[PDB]
């Protein structure tokens, strides 16, 4: 973690680099031979949007997704972690990582509607007025198809559309 | 507000009805029975 | 060096860059230099002098700039990213004046 410090003194602006301590990776990965950070920790096809401890390890202090060249995730796993992180945000988890604006905690709104496993953004969705009958139906998406490869203990495949 | 022109199952436009996982199960079960059949029908 | 030259660098008095080439961390400052040494940037202001000071013994990369509102900008290269220096440079030396 590299913090950049800045000062205004005597009409001079001073900018300086500062290096704090990064945690080293945990001692003993289950699949040392493994390539990508998800895989050697044997977490592939396992984590869901619900697992916060795993997701938070890739993101920024102000809440955005971390870049891939730094993390080095197998591309498949990178897109999955994106969708997972967005679902996690919209699900009102990671309340720490929202950016901090003082004027922002003033404006009372009707308390956030609790939602979870939300695929799209709240704005872009248009209310479906027409439904349609048994044979042609408009389906409401739930979760993202990127997660369709997760393990099913029930043996039953997940319902992506309802 | 959605219609199926003419009669439901007859004409050149029909009701779309989809195949289901149940139906696949049944079809495959019956196939397996036939395969075993012709093995015993062979000799 | 586009972001700098698009901003009309004419407001600068003096740009001096002191660096120590044999230190393993040099690149950023050097990169900064080559974006200052660009033709368009230097073509905007003929009143701006760019001096490159090189020291072997010094061990500290540093960039100092002066501009016409009476501002003295000192940026200390150690761990600072190349594009960060040019970024802070643009918001400091252009938006101010
Ligand atoms: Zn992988």
């Amino acid at each position: 973690f590299r913090e950049v410090v800045e000062i205004l003194d005597g009409k001079t602006t001073i900018i300086e680099g500062r290096i704090t301590e990064t945690p080293q990776e945990s001692p003993n990965p289950p699949n040392p031979t493994g390539q990508c950070p998800i895989c050697r920790w044997n977490l592939k096809h396992k984590y869901n949007y619900e697992d916060v401890l795993l997701l938070s390890q890739f993101i920024r202090p102000h809440g955005g997704m971390l870049p891939r060249r730094i993390t080095g995730l197998c591309q498949e796993e990178h897109l999955k972690i994106e969708e997972c992180v967005k679902m996690a945000h919209r699900a009102g988890l990671l309340p720490n990582h929202r950016p901090k604006l003082p004027e922002g905690f003033v404006p009372k709104s009707k308390p956030r509607l609790n939602r979870y496993l939300t695929r799209w953004s709240p704005r872009s969705v248009k209310p479906i007025y027409n439904k349609g009958h048994r044979w042609n139906k408009v389906r409401m998406p739930v979760g993202s198809p990127l997660l369709k490869d997760n393990v099913s203990y029930s043996g039953r495949p997940l319902l992506l559309y309802h | 507000r959605n219609r199926i022109p003419g009669r439901q199952w007859i004409g050149k436009h029909r009701r779309p009805r989809p195949v289901s996982a149940q139906a696949k199960q049944n079809m495959i079960r019956r196939l397996e029975t036939e395969a075993e059949n012709q093995y015993w029908l062979s000799r | 060096a586009a972001a700098l030259a698009r901003l009309g660098l004419r407001a600068v008095k003096q740009v001096r860059v002191q660096f120590c080439p044999f230190e393993k961390n040099v690149e950023s400052t050097r990169t900064f230099l080559q974006a200052v040494s660009s033709e368009k940037v230097r073509c905007t202001n003929l009143n701006c002098s760019v001096i490159a000071d090189v020291r072997h013994d010094g061990s500290e990369p540093c960039v100092d700039v002066l501009f016409g509102d009476g501002h003295r900008l000192i940026m200390r290269g150690a761990h600072l990213t190349a594009q960060e220096m040019l970024t802070a440079f643009a918001s400091h030396i252009q938006a101010r004046g």
